[PDB]
Order: C-alpha cells, then sequence, then structure tokens
RNA sequence: AAUAACCGGAGAGGGAACCCACU
C-alpha cells in the first residue's frame, strides 16, 4: 500500500503515507521524487 | 503538371556564379564611381 | 547530445571514432591530418566529428538525483 | 545525378554545408478542428483556443 | 539545448534536441556566448535547385533518410502543477484516487 | 411610444438571471459578476 | 411449481486584465 519515494540529497529510499510529513528519515529533506514505474515498456527502434 | 516533370530533368538553379562579374567590368565600375566621385568632390569645393 | 552513430547523409558509422579522435588531438595532430588519419574522406562525414559538440561531460558532471 | 531516372541534371547545380535551425512553430502545435464541442456561458457559442 | 540542467529543472514549454552542433562558418565573437558550448541546430548539406516543384516558396525537400537516422528529432516537454487545498470544512481537497 | 416624463425614470428595470449569470470555481460558487454586486448597492440605498 | 429489471443509463462549467510570439 504504502509507496516508495527517493529522497533526493541523501539519495535514499524511504517509505511515507498519505497525509503524512514529507521529511526523509534521517536527514528530514523536503523534496521528494517518485520511483519509476513496474509496468513494462517497449519501444521500436524507429 | 508536363512542366514541372521537364523541370524535372532540365534543372534550374542559382549559384554564386551567376553573382559574379569580369574583371574589365569590374574595371568600368571602378572608373565610372571615381569620375562620379571626384566630379562630386569638385562641385562641393566650388560651393565652398 | 552523443556523437550520432551514423553519418546522416551517408550512414558510415561515426560513432566509434570519437575517443579515437580526441586521442589523435591529444597528440599534438592538426585536426585535418588527425581526421584524415581516422579515415573521412567526404566532408558529409567529416563535418560531423569536425563541428560536434561533446555536452555529456557537462551533463554527468551532476549528480544522480534519482537513484 | 536524377534519383528516378538516373539521367544526369542538364545544369550544374549549387551545394554545400551550411546550418539550419527548426523552430519551435511545430505542427502538431496548430492543427485543430470543432464539432458542436462545448459553449460559453454568457453566450451560447463556441469556446475559443 | 537552452541551458545545461534541463534535465533538473523543471520548466514549462521547454524544447531540448537530440543533436546540436556548433555551426561549420560563424563570427569570432559566438565563442564568448558559449554559443559553441551550447549550439542550437544542425549543419545541413543542402543543394539549391528546384528539384521536384513541391518547394516553391519557403518550401524544402527533406531527405527521410536523415530523418529516420536523427536529423533534428527533438523532444518536447511540459509540466504540470496542482495545489491540494484544505479549506473551512465546507471543502477539503486531498490527493486519492477517485 | 415616448413622453417627456418617460425620460426621467422612477423604476429601474433589471433583467433575468442570463444577463448577469453565476459561476462556480472550485465548487466554491462565490464568484459573482459584477451586476449581481452593481444591483446590490442600488437595493440597499434604495431601502435606506 | 415462478420469468428478458439500460445489457459500454456520457456532457463538459468560470472569467477578466496584462505581456509575449506567429501573418
Ligand atoms: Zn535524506
Ligand atoms: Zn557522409
Amino acid at each position: 500500500q504504502p509507496m516508495i519515494y527517493i529522497c533526493g540529497e541523501c539519495h535514499t529510499e524511504n517509505e511515507i503515507k498519505s497525509r503524512d510529513p514529507i521529511r526523509c528519515r534521517e536527514c528530514g529533506y523536503r523534496i521528494m521524487y517518485k520511483k519509476r514505474t513496474k509496468r513494462l515498456v517497449v519501444f521500436d527502434a524507429r | 503538371t508536363v512542366i514541372n516533370n521537364w523541370l524535372l530533368i532540365e534543372g534550374h538553379t542559382i549559384g554564386i556564379g551567376d553573382s559574379i562579374a569580369d574583371s574589365k567590368t569590374y574595371q568600368d565600375i571602378q572608373n565610372t564611381i571615381k569620375k562620379a566621385k571626384q566630379d562630386v568632390i569638385e562641385v562641393i569645393e566650388k560651393a565652398h | 547530445m552523443i556523437i550520432p552513430v551514423r553519418c546522416f547523409t551517408c550512414g558510415k558509422i561515426v560513432g566509434n571514432k570519437w575517443e579515437a579522435y580526441l586521442g589523435l588531438l591529444q597528440a599534438e595532430y592538426t585536426e585535418g591530418d588527425a581526421l584524415d588519419a581516422l579515415g573521412l574522406k567526404r566532408y558529409c562525414c567529416r563535418r560531423m566529428l569536425l563541428a560536434h559538440v561533446d555536452l555529456i561531460e557537462k551533463l554527468l558532471n551532476y549528480a544522480p538525483l534519482e537513484k | 545525378y536524377n534519383g528516378f531516372t538516373g539521367r544526369k541534371i542538364t545544369s550544374q547545380i549549387f551545394i554545400g554545408p551550411t546550418y539550419y535551425q527548426r523552430l519551435k512553430h511545430m505542427v502538431d502545435d496548430k492543427i485543430h478542428s470543432r464539432a458542436r464541442g462545448p459553449i460559453q456561458i454568457l453566450n451560447r457559442q463556441p469556446m475559443e483556443g | 539545448v537552452y541551458i545545461t540542467n534541463f534535465h533538473v529543472r523543471m520548466d514549462t514549454l521547454a524544447h531540448v534536441l537530440y543533436y546540436p552542433q556548433k555551426p561549420l562558418v560563424t563570427t569570432r565573437s559566438m565563442e564568448y556566448l558559449r554559443f559553441r558550448e551550447l549550439p542550437a541546430g544542425i549543419n545541413s548539406i543542402v543543394a539549391i535547385a528546384s528539384y521536384t516543384g513541391y518547394n516553391q516558396e519557403d518550401s524544402v525537400i527533406m531527405n527521410r533518410s536523415a530523418v529516420d537516422r536523427g536529423f533534428f528529432r527533438s523532444v518536447f516537454y511540459r509540466s504540470y502543477k496542482e495545489q491540494e487545498s484544505k479549506k473551512g470544512f465546507d471543502q477539503e481537497e486531498v490527493f486519492e484516487k477517485p | 411610444y415616448a413622453r417627456p416624463e418617460w425620460m426621467i425614470v422612477t423604476v429601474l428595470p433589471v433583467p433575468p438571471l442570463s444577463v448577469r449569470p453565476a459561476v462556480v470555481m472550485q465548487g466554491s460558487a462565490r464568484n459573482q459578476d459584477d451586476l449581481t454586486h452593481k444591483l446590490a448597492d442600488i437595493v440597499k440605498i434604495n431601502n435606506q
């Protein structure tokens, strides 16, 4: 259920649940990115 | 349609070669401009 | 952003030439001579390796914000 | 040389390298069409943009 | 390449090009703009001659093999935004799958 | 069709809601066009 | 000793000003 986000400056993986402060568990950074999808992807070389 | 199809073969272009003339005509240009320039200079002197 | 692996007009493989070309230029050769040594005879292939700009070093200079 | 027939071009041509810049006015950002879509509130006319 | 850190910078309507190339023929002044480091546009062997009659006025006939090999293939960006808002209990905006 | 004393007005006409529509933004519904505000001021002053 | 219940039952919501850019 909870999603996997990435700190940025730490580069560290962290978990966050909805309606929660957006802080890294150890440095408490505020910028938060989201990880790539698990769904497949396929491009024709064209 | 037809004239474009013939242009396909004949070819119509434009290039730096078409923008250049011969040295004798260039010399004529220089002579003409020099004569006119010195004449206008003389006119300026007369006015002065 | 990287060397184009092929000549836009011909198709000659050019991507592999880049590191060797930098080696030659560091080897104190005039770019024309070094290029001819690398074997680019037409000017529709010479242009790419002569006047290509490498930004990938600039992009690598930064940190990976995604890890 | 013509590439369809193969015959040589009658008149020589000017050629050579130069520099081009493709502009920001891509076509995909201009083409659109309407078929009885929405309407403004104040007046019963098609939207804009 | 409008600025080096375009990947991280999240602008709106940002265009960037696969293969910038410093122009073959230029002034001396260009390199003082760093325009050699962030060039825009690609050289192109052109031929000034009406070929097929498909390029009458301000038109050009492009080799398609170049387009397929990387001639001017550009990428285009766009960034959105959204401010979830909490209000005085008459309205409360939250992020959730509807 | 016209009379001199009709030029002086004693009753203010007011149009239907079409002339002054009401709009909802973000579900607020607070967005009200200037016609409603002007009419509100008019009626307030008239009552006073 | 009980019988097809619309079975892709779809209209949309601001606007107003300013600046930029294309003809
Ligand atoms: Zn952190
Ligand atoms: Zn080539």
